């Protein structure tokens, strides 16, 4: 899956079988990395207009 | 829930952005909702054929958010100038528009802030407790017509008064309360008591 | 009636709720304004069995018991007046909230309480007072002095009536 | 019922105010049985003034009354991105994008007309004085 | 050769639908004028002009 | 706040708003509607 943003660490409970994350409005967390078992939290790139 | 006037605006704004939001997630007639997996599996001829379709279906939703956001603005423009007119008329001054300034007859008002609108406090002047009288147009004294300068002419049964129409307070009749106009054979339902002299 | 369109309907998303809404919203507002232009008068009052209101004339406004609808006379030609369901696609019309009959009670009793108290049932509870002195009262209020009326009386009342008819045959020859 | 048919509700030869409206003068509410009952709304309570040519009613007494009256101003001011919410970081989408014209430029430039006039309206309801006054100590 | 018949009847409705809010705005609008208007005009006697 | 759509804030804060409302209050009690007209 490609996809921007910045991944900070997370505190939230999986279950060993969940992978994904969704949000309020179909937003994607991806978490489970393939080579551990950290959780991560993707938040988009900070934008404005100038 | 006295202040549903004002969840209804921030309902109204929260469910338009919601359905912005998720309008996202549709096919709109292509092979998936995200252009990343589009771009990254087919060659760009069809890619583009893919693209193009959910430019429109996306263009297409931000035309109608705009077009419900303009007339729901316009809506809460007319109604910001109803609350100017009643800052400026109840608030600074006393109005004698009726029912305009809260029920029955003002006497002043105290303006509050809310969220995204305006509260007043409108004080208003109600009669409370009535009687019966036996009223009359006028009153021969000497052939004359004495009409009231200003109230009305009430009897309690036998004696006759002169009172202000909205606060019952009896007053004697004299030629300080009433004026003079001509004979007496031409009112209807004219009735003839003494009025004093000072 | 088509299971493989309503399936191809659901690709666009939320197209086809939104369209219900507003339609819904629509008919809220339209039941809400007949609820607040008609409806100010708490109770329901009604006009004395005997007119005598100094001359004048109120026939023409006030409800006809005859009629099977309590309409009155000036009632009855307005709604001859304007003349004017048969499709049978996704197209429904509801009805209103307040029936005629409704309606016309209501303007049946601001026209009785206006009659019979003045302004005094707009501010608390009605207070009777006759009619001539209601006028003269009136008269006041645009700087004229009340034995202008007092001696007037029955011009006034001419005046009126006649007005009232003129207004009654103007309403039932022109369309 | 002129609104339809309604199952579940049982007729009420009374009538009361309106609770939850159906249509044509039908009005349902939940009373106290412990059922739900659909009957005729009523217009309010009937009452006849004693007019009479000679009688007058006169208040004695008065009452202070402070009503309440909510209104809104003002709504929450927003703006979108035309290419970040249709082509959200991708090159070959907004390289097809900018040949529908200008259909961009003209969705920001009514969203900030909204905008400013959203500040307009408070404007012209508040600021009405020219100073700042102070209630004595 | 559905997708074209969908297309032009949501365009249709949409149009229907915008025109139907206007009208009922400016209903909305006339509907406050007489409501203004049987405030002060018959619950009281009125001083403004015309 | 996540797909190209911000909230602009109100020029006005909820503490200007609070000191119009307390100026037309202090000067409805201490003047009555003389500071609506001139002074
Ligand atoms: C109508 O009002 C007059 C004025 O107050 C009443 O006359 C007075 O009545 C009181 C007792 O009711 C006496 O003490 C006074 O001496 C009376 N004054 C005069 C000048 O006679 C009159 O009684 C009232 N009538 C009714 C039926 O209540
Ligand atoms: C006003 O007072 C006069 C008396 O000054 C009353 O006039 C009398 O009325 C009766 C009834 O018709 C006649 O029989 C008398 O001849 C009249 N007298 C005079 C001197 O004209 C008159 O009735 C009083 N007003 C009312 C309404 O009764
Ligand atoms: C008030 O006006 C009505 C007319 O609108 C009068 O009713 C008419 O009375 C005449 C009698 O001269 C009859 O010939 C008509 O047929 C009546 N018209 C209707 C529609 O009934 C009524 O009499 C007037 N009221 C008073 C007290 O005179
Ligand atoms: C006018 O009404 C007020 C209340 O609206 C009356 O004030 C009350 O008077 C009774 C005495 O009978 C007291 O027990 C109450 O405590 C009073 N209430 C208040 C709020 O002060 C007043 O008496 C009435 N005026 C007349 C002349 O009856
Ligand atoms: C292979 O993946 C496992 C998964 O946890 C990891 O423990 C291991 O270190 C990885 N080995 C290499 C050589 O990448
Ligand atoms: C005035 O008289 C009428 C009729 O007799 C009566 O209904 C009414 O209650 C009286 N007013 C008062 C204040 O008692
Ligand atoms: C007032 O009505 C009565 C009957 O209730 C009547 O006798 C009297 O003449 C009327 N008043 C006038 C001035 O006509
Ligand atoms: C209402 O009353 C009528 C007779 O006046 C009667 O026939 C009818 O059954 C009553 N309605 C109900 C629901 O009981």
């Amino acid at each position: 899956l490609t996809g921007t943003g910045v991944l900070t660490e997370s505190n939230k409970k999986f279950l060993p079988f969940q992978q994904f994350g969704r949000d309020i409005a179909d937003t994607t967390d991806a978490v489970r990395d393939p080579q551990t078992l950290e959780i991560l939290d993707i938040t988009p790139c900070s934008f404005g207009g100038v | 829930s006295a202040l549903g006037k004002l969840q209804d605006v921030v309902n109204q704004n929260a469910q338009a952005l919601n359905t912005l939001v998720k309008q996202l997630s549709s096919n709109f007639g292509a092979i998936s909702s995200v252009l990343n997996d589009i771009l990254s599996r087919l060659d760009p001829p069809e890619a583009e054929v893919q693209i193009d379709r959910l430019i429109t279906g996306r263009l297409q939703s931000l035309q109608t958010y705009v077009t419900q956001q303009l007339i729901r603005a316009a809506e809460i423009r007319a109604s910001a100038n109803l609350a100017a007119t009643k800052m400026s008329e109840c608030v600074l001054g006393q109005s004698k528009r009726v029912d305009f300034c809260g029920k029955g007859y003002h006497l002043m008002s105290f303006p509050q802030s809310a969220p995204h609108g305006v509260v007043f406090l409108h004080v208003t002047y109600v009669p409370a407790q009535e009687k019966n009288f036996t009223t009359a147009p006028a009153i021969c004294h000497d052939g004359k017509a004495h009409f009231p300068r200003e109230g009305v002419f009430v009897s309690n049964g036998t004696h006759w008064f002169v009172t202000q129409r909205n606060f019952y307070e009896p007053q004697i009749i004299t030629t300080d309360n009433t004026f003079v106009s001509g004979n007496c054979d031409v009112v209807i339902g004219i009735v003839n008591n003494t009025v004093y002299d000072p | 009636d088509s299971t493989e369109c309503s399936n191809l309907l659901l690709q666009y998303g939320s197209f086809c709720t939104q369209l219900n809404r507003a339609l819904t919203g629509i008919a809220v507002e339209q039941d809400k304004n007949t609820q607040e232009v008609f409806a100010q008068v708490k109770q329901i009052y009604k006009t004395p069995p005997i007119k005598d209101f100094g001359g004048f004339n109120f026939s023409q406004i006030l409800p006809d018991p005859s009629k099977p609808s309590k309409r009155s006379f000036i009632e009855d030609l307005l709604f001859n007046k304007v003349t004017l369901a048969q499709k049978f696609n996704g197209l429904t019309v509801l009805p209103p909230l307040l029936t005629d009959e409704m309606i016309a009670q209501y303007t049946s009793a601001l026209l009785a309480g206006t009659i019979t108290s003045g302004w005094t049932f707009g501010a608390g509870a009605a207070l009777q007072i006759p009619f001539a002195m209601q006028m003269a009262y009136r008269f006041n209020g645009i700087g004229v002095t009340q034995n202008v009326l007092y001696e007037n009386q029955k011009l006034i009342a001419n005046q009126f009536n006649s007005a009232i008819g003129k207004i009654q045959d103007s309403l039932s020859s022109t369309a | 019922t002129r609104a339809g048919c309604l199952i579940g509700a049982e007729h009420v030869n009374n009538s009361y105010e309106c609770d939850i409206p159906i249509g044509a003068g039908i009005c349902a509410s939940y009373q106290t049985s412990q059922s739900i009952i659909a009957y005729t709304m009523s217009l309010g309570a009937e009452n006849s003034v004693a007019y009479s040519n000679n009688s007058i009613a006169i208040p004695t007494n008065f009452t202070i009354s402070v009503t309440t009256e909510i209104l809104p101003v003002s709504m929450t001011k927003t703006s979108v991105d035309c290419t970040m919410y249709i082509c959200g970081d991708s090159t070959e989408c907004s390289n097809l994008l900018l040949q529908y014209g200008s259909f961009c430029t003209q969705l920001n430039r009514a969203l900030t007309g909204i905008a400013v006039e959203q500040d307009k309206n408070t404007q012209e309801v508040f600021a009405q004085v020219k100073q700042i006054y102070k209630t004595p100590p």
